[PDB]
């Protein structure tokens, strides 16, 4: 009505979020086509 | 190490099954890196050949 408000700046509290990890172990990415997915893992051996 | 160069192996092999290091659990061995082998290679014994 008659309170001649004046507004000064607004803190923003922003949240911490640091991956650390996809951009230092999964640097790779890949789509998807199909439902599933398989990993092979070869058992190199020999005597 | 002063003169002496260390070096600490820790090489595998995989026998019939499983795998082992090469070296038992303890050695020390003093050797020269000047000192000489032979890597010999016997005559192939194939008719082919």
């Amino acid at each position: 009505m008659y309170t001649t408000a004046q507004l000064l700046a607004a803190n923003e509290q922003k949240f911490k979020f640091d991956p650390l990890f996809l951009r230092l172990f999964f640097r790779e990415s890949y789509p998807f086509t199909t439902e599933k997915v398989y990993l092979s893992q070869i058992p190199g051996l020999v005597n | 190490y002063g003169d002496v160069a260390i070096v600490v192996y820790s090489g595998q092999y995989v026998e019939n099954g499983v795998k082992k290091n090469f070296l038992p659990d303890n050695t020390m061995v003093l050797g020269n890196t000047q000192a000489r082998g032979l890597r010999t290679y016997g005559c192939i014994q194939d008719a082919d050949a």
